[PDB]
RNA sequence: AGGA
């Protein structure tokens, strides 16, 4: 506990001392292009583009969304999306590389424009550790 | 936000004692210092657990789904 | 000034620092994760050959 | 069985697929949620 | 900031658990570090030659 | 009667006040640690969540579940899962608990440690029963639900020790004192005018003879006679918190004696 | 008579719904009192 | 231009930098499977092998010391004193 | 927009 550091009761930490919740909301939308060339929220596979993320797409459902129960981890794909070009290109949203957690709430709404609007909250419990500030 | 089971410092169960505490104050009218003591909360670590709790759960319950 | 006198560099790491009364003056506590990321290029020599094969 | 999306306010289940219209049935609001996986999630009690 | 040649010194690795760089307290002063949330940089040499510069 | 002696001052379901004499401080302290840290208990360790429509998060609940005290009387006949031979768990190494709750009432629906149910076969041993000390008989208040707030989950309670997690802590605070008159000169009292007036006397001052000023310092003197108080959480009865502590430390030293023997 | 654009309203102001709103309404409206 | 051995006037002692660079160099060479001029009495680290080589002044290297004018004095690691 |  020398030079502005401190000793914490691990026993208390277990008991719930200073534990917190952490939520982060990843968001995306289906961008429309002039000639009705809209995007697609789907779970894509190889099928020409090959230009897609490495994270397990296998956590996604047919709507290109993870169900709100699943424990997500690496750059696991949280939102599946495709962009058409004059063909499946990938516009998927992976979990922030470093971060890990559980899918909390998935919001499937509409943009003012009348477009597919998606918001994915991902929750984790952050327990007091050795470099944590107080 | 919802009564802590077990006092962080010593680990004596504190989970059962919430409603009982809240009651020793409304119905029995007693002061906080005597209520805790009735409930057998001797050490201040245990006392602070209940005495400083903020049962936010109730406010959360006020929303629908 | 930004790309030549200074440079962003590989084989570099950074985290929160905390003191240890059980470390020697000249040592530095490195987190397992940080050691598992940073790498040293060791030339396969008859001295190290067997050690290195096991690390591999 | 199956309740693909749930309503945000009236909380009525919706079970819709692509090109159905992003709205509730008897309720207005275009909000809608996702209803948790049928696959159980296990957590340690520590 | 690195206003000293002592703001950059060579240390022995000690691989340890927990996510912090651990330092002996007596080495605190030259760096001007404290543990109120300070962060430090670590650079790994790649040559037998480079290490010799650090150690020697 | 033999070696180190006990003299119980006060006993209850939850507390044991006693005096330990003809012992080294090292031994009283070692036992103090053992009671806190190494006595095995049974606690909820894995929680599969089927549905949770609550204001609380899955893991927030999961955590509270571990802290719920469970009957660990016959914990000695339950195997540590790690030592058990099954793919994961079984009746030989675990207690399966079920918790299903729903807001039928317009008023708030409460979820208690009483609402737990044993689904595993117990083999007629006293284990896994949620400890209820509560006056109205409800135990720990786990959750609160309004209406369509459903809670469905399954628990796997496993044998463990406080070293792994303080949830397997069989004891709450353990009181410990020796030499209430500072006869041993083991402390140097901080004062402003008088250490006698400024520092309150303890209960145990009565149980020991005051030093009587006109006497030289007993350097010869060593520390024996320890006024302790073991508080049980309910998992194990207070007597056993002490007995098992003595036993665990014995078995611990035994391991060393045996380890030398294998060598 | 004539529509001349849209003015962003400040929450809890006269022109905001929430001003005349009661604790109970806000909880229904999903707003923290 | 190259100052003759009988006209050298720089320290007869080895500089901190010279030693560091010699050890670094031999260590590198040893590590690159160069021939080792001393019995490795169980030794495996190329720096510790280099220190052993410098200890017995069995290192076949020469420090070319440049003067501000551009001239220089060549000194063998065998001849330089190691009081460091 | 914050941290030493
Ligand atoms: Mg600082
Ligand atoms: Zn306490
Ligand atoms: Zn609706
Ligand atoms: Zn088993």
């Amino acid at each position: 506990n020398q030079e502005d550091s401190m000793i914490m009761n691990q026993s208390s930490i277990d008991r719930g001392l200073f534990r917190s919740l952490f939520f982060r909301s990843y968001m995306d939308q289906e961008k429309k292009y002039g000639m009705s060339i809209t995007e697609t929220f789907e779970k894509p596979q190889r099928t020409n583009t090959l230009r897609m993320k490495h994270g397990t797409y296998d956590k996604l459902d047919d709507d290109g969304l993870i169900a709100p129960g699943v424990r997500v981890s690496g750059e696991d794909v949280i939102i599946g999306k495709t962009t058409p070009i004059s063909s499946k290109r990938d516009a998927s949203t992976p979990l922030r590389s470093t971060e890990n957690g559980i899918v909390d709430q998935v919001l499937v709404t509409t943009n003012q424009d009348g477009l597919k609007f998606v918001k994915v909250r991902v929750r984790t419990t952050k327990i007091p550790q050795i470099g944590d500030k107080f | 936000m919802i009564v802590p089971v077990r006092c962080f410092s010593c680990g004596k169960v504190v989970g059962d004692k919430w409603e009982s505490y809240l009651n020793l104050l409304q119905e029995d009218e007693l002061d906080e210092g005597t209520a805790l003591s009735r409930l057998g909360l001797k050490r201040y670590c245990c006392r602070r657990m209940i005495l400083t709790h903020v049962d936010l759960i109730e406010k959360f319950l006020r929303y629908n789904p | 000034r930004g790309n030549l006198m200074g440079k962003r560099v590989d084989f570099s790491a950074r985290t929160v620092i905390s003191g240890d009364p059980n470390l020697e003056l000249d040592q530095v506590g490195v987190p397992k994760s940080i050691a598992k990321t940073l790498t040293y290029p060791e030339v396969v020599t008859p001295y190290n050959i067997d050690r290195l094969t096991q690390l591999v | 069985a199956t309740l693909k999306y749930i309503c945000a306010e009236c909380s009525s289940k919706l079970s819709l697929s692509r090109t159905d219209a992003v709205r509730c049935k008897d309720c207005g609001h275009r909000i809608l949620l996702k209803a948790r996986t049928k696959r159980l999630v296990q957590f340690e009690a520590r | 900031p690195s206003l000293h040649k002592m703001s950059m010194m060579a240390h022995r690795v000690k691989v340890i658990p927990y996510s912090t760089f651990r330092l002996n307290l007596s080495v605190t002063s030259p760096y001007n570090a404290d543990f109120d949330g300070d962060e430090m940089n670590l650079h790994v040499p790649q040559s037998e030659e480079t290490r010799a510069e650090l150690s020697q | 009667e033999e070696g180190p002696q006990v003299k119980i001052r006060e006993a209850s379901k939850d507390n044991v006040d006693f005096i330990l004499s003809n012992v080294d401080l090292a031994m009283a302290n070692s036992l103090r640690r053992v009671m806190i840290a190494e006595i095995p208990t049974l606690a909820i360790d894995s929680v599969e969540v089927e549905t949770n429509t609550t204001v609380l998060a899955d893991e927030f609940i999961a955590h509270r579940l571990g802290l719920i005290p469970l009957q660990s009387m016959d914990i000695e006949q339950l195997e540590y899962s790690r030592d058990c031979f099954c793919e994961d768990h079984c009746d030989k190494c675990s207690v399966v608990l079920t918790l299903q709750a729903f807001g039928e009432s317009e008023s708030t629906t409460n979820v208690y440690s009483k609402d737990l149910v044993i689904v595993s076969n117990l083999m007629g041993r006293n284990i896994g029963h949620p400890i209820i000390q509560d006056k109205e008989g409800n135990g720990v208040l786990i959750c609160k639900l309004r209406k369509g707030q459903e809670l469905k989950l399954t628990c796997v309670a496993k044998k463990g020790i406080a070293k792994e997690h303080a949830k397997w802590g069989p004891a709450a605070a353990i009181e410990f004192e020796y030499d209430p008159w500072n006869k041993l000169k083991h402390t140097d009292y901080w004062y402003e005018q008088d250490s006698a007036k400024e520092w309150p006397q303890s209960k145990n001052c009565e149980y020991e003879d005051p030093p009587n000023e006109g006497d030289p310092f007993d350097y010869k003197a060593q520390a024996d006679t320890f006024y302790m108080n073991v508080e049980s959480v309910g998992s194990i009865p207070v007597d056993q918190v002490v007995v098992r502590g003595i036993d665990t430390l014995q078995k611990k030293v035994a391991s060393i004696l045996l380890a030398l023997t294998q060598m | 008579k004539v529509f001349i654009g849209r003015l962003p309203i400040m929450l809890r102001s006269k022109n905001c719904y929430l001003s005349e709103a009661t604790e109970s309404d806000l909880y229904k409206l999903k707003e923290c009192p | 231009k190259a100052i003759p051995k009988d006209q050298r006037a720089t320290t007869p002692y080895m500089t901190k930098y010279e030693r560091a660079r010699i050890l670094g160099t031999r260590a590198l060479q040893i590590s690159m499977n160069a021939p080792v001029f001393v019995d490795l009495e169980g030794e495996t680290d190329p720096l510790r092998i280099a220190m052993k080589e410098l200890a017995e002044k069995k290192i076949p290297l020469v420090i070319r010391r440049y003067l501000p004018d551009g001239s220089f004095e060549d000194w063998s690691v065998e001849e330089l004193i190691v009081d460091l």
